[PDB]
């Protein structure tokens, strides 16, 4: 650039959003062998 | 200046609204807390 240096970023920015219930995470019915999300998130289809 | 300070005290306010994110994800406080100092150790 003139004098300087002229920096171009390519961003995400994402426009369209819903509205969803997660949890904190799966588990075991007595707490044998929990799970966790890893780069996502845990959604119910609406019969568990 | 250019802003008013309502509209300071309102881009800090959702400032502060935005704070707890973890693991975006609305959380209480305190959770918010027990997952950050489940961080250190």
């Amino acid at each position: 650039a003139p004098n300087g240096f002229y920096f171009v970023h390519v961003g995400y920015h994402p426009t369209d959003y819903v509205n969803q219930t997660s949890a904190y995470g799966l588990c075991d019915s007595s707490n044998t062998k929990c799970i966790a999300a890893k780069n996502g998130y845990f959604i119910k289809n609406g019969s568990d | 200046p250019l802003y008013d300070s309502n509209m300071e005290a309102m881009y800090t306010a959702s400032l502060t609204g935005s704070i707890a994110g973890a693991l975006a994800a609305s959380l209480p406080f305190a959770q918010s807390i027990y997952y950050r100092m489940n961080g250190i150790g």
